[PDB]
């Protein structure tokens, strides 16, 4: 079912969904590469209890790139220049027990752009949900180490100042990677990232890199001063 | 009679004649091969070289006159099959 | 082997195949989106029992789209503007005992175009065969419910009159979808539908939609009066 | 790691790799379809002779095609016009005990072109390695039969003088194919071969064909005199 359509304003209202949906559909007239500052926040609200926070002001570009990695991609039509489907649960729809609802908010929108929302429900209910987390590496520092145990997918910002990225696996081995080699390995799993309206296909974003982490327990970033390096990680767990 | 002694893939010594038309050239080996010796006019010659193929080990083997051992040359030095090789024999 | 080459006539002569072919290759200089009225009819004449009707005047576009869903897609070359490989058996080829033979015919062609037929054999023989059927929803019917149990793939004509389409699954749940949501879900399985000669890919037809039916036992169509709707369904069964 | 960069000279020096690597990244500013004569040679020097040969002057185009068959394909960027990741081991990386080293050589390079070779390290070790072999025809005989048992992938040259290709399977059946049918079947498992920098995709080289060999024990070529037909076969085995 359709959730909302936003135009003119720069901040969507806190939309409430009571029907148990399994996935979201994001459509807009701006290409995936043209997204600059739009942010999305999704959570589950309980009438008597503690809220469930899935995404908190996560960049829409990072959200789409995380949710559309694999065989699928983001498509486009004549009316919409960007259509993406983002999964919320594992193999079904989120189950609302007694007084649960789904609150969705879009913020930092552009004045003259249209953003639609659609919901997709499934005939099955599951307790597995996807959680998004954000990590940062400052600009005044040289190198950092971040623990990425438990996650299975990350999205890192791309800058011309990153020197080395080191993976520490579950068996203690350490492997160093150049940004070019890491990009080549990333494209070795998903050759195509998006398909344009005319027919041309774009195989990656110039300022974003998608890293599939398998049995990796640590990531070490080595760079120089000048910019902030942002990571967005995704995990699956039961609530 | 101009002919070359060469070893095939299975390290077997064989003899193949040379076509003297428009120069000295060999082709159609059908198997990976390593040229061992060259005979021009039923005599052994030294100082030959290839004007189109760059391969130091075969030149080193050909130029030496003493007996050689086939246990020291590996499969790496073998030239690919159906290779056209030209000779520049001094005279 | 090569079966026939049709050029100039509006009706291909009946073609008889005796060898146990496994698949057909359709090649033509007409683009996939440009086919209008070409129809195919394939049936096996058996000397012990009853004749087996596989396709009974099925439109060429629907027949091609029914067989190229998944990883495969229709391709093109310099000489041929459209090449498609359509399978007629599950894994092997059709079993012909002594004199039973396949018969293929093409109808409603264009005089100034070209068509070809090629046959592909397999080292193994099987009794599992693919059948194509047609369902219709009249212009004066507001809604219609059909039983798609046993089917695994459908092709529908996209029309502005269709408002809603509801899946009924085995567990009993009924889920309603809009045409936009149906198209988005369909494009998440096979992102690319065809590749043209100039390198531009097309991700779908502007008038045809392909629906994969997994664990679906009923389809309900809700629309407005005025237009007729046609579904082309595929199934696999052992003869 | 950055193994080497070659520019200006027509022959790369004997590149030596000491640490354990599992895959090679080959990048160039020349397109995949424009490779004509460049060749590669890779081997492992175990010691006093008895070195292991993985590739002996194999054409670069055939080496790239035989390693990027399946979901993946060659890549392109705004700085490099061709990128290819070719694996050398089954699951992990080559294991060198005390003094073994991997020697890589490039031959017949273009004077005014740039090439770059990178090596990819892996946290695992394995003894299953890929071997490339070459087979040809005398070009003065009409037909020839070769045995392709064990090999799981072949790259054949394409010419207009090749009439028939006969496949003999493990169960004794013999199936005859034409070049058009062979190409159609080949493009059914790997629809896309390469993606260009601008956005166009090429679905197949005009003079090379990739044949997957499953349960195939013999290949017979029926051709005409005037050209040399070349097959490059890839196999996996334990050293």
């Amino acid at each position: 079912m359709k959730i909302a359509t936003i135009t003119g304003v720069t901040k969507s209202p806190e939309l409430q969904v009571t029907k148990a949906i399994g996935a979201l559909i994001l459509s807009s007239d701006v290409a995936l590469s043209a997204l600059t500052t739009e942010k999305i926040s999704i959570y589950i609200e309980r009438g008597n209890g503690s809220n469930v926070i899935l995404a908190n002001k996560v960049l829409l570009k990072d959200f789409i790139l995380a949710s559309t990695y694999g065989t699928e991609n983001t498509q486009s039509d004549a009316d919409n220049a960007m259509i993406a489907l983002c999964e919320l649960a594992d193999e079904g729809s989120i189950y609302l027990a007694d007084k649960e609802s789904i609150k969705i908010t879009l913020e930092d929108l552009i004045s003259d752009k249209r953003y639609d929302l659609h919901g997709i429900e499934e005939p099955q209910q599951t307790n597995n949900l996807f959680f998004f987390e954000q990590k940062s590496v400052a600009s005044e520092e040289f190198n950092k180490k971040i623990d990425v145990q438990g996650f299975d997918l990350a999205i890192m910002t791309v800058d011309d100042s990153v020197s080395d990225l080191s993976y520490q696996y579950s068996n203690g081995q350490v492997v160093k990677y150049l940004p070019f080699e890491l990009q080549t390995l990333s494209r070795d799993i998903d050759p195509i990232q998006a398909v344009l309206s005319d027919g041309k296909v774009v195989q990656g974003l110039t300022d974003r890199l998608t890293l599939p982490l398998v049995a990796v327990v640590g990531i070490e970033i080595n760079k120089s001063q000048g910019s902030i390096i942002n990571f967005v990680v995704r995990c699956l767990k039961t609530v | 009679m101009n002919f070359i002694q060469y070893i095939d893939d299975s390290y077997a010594v064989k003899v193949k004649e040379i076509n003297s038309s428009e120069g000295f050239y060999i082709n159609g080996i059908q198997t990976p091969f390593f040229i061992l010796s060259v005979f021009i006019g039923n005599k052994r010659v030294t100082g030959v070289e290839f004007n189109n193929y760059d391969s130091l080990p075969m030149l080193s083997v050909i130029n030496d006159l003493g007996n050689i051992d086939l246990n020291v040359i590996p499969q790496n030095y073998f030239a690919t099959a159906f290779t056209e090789i030209y000779f520049n024999i001094p005279f």
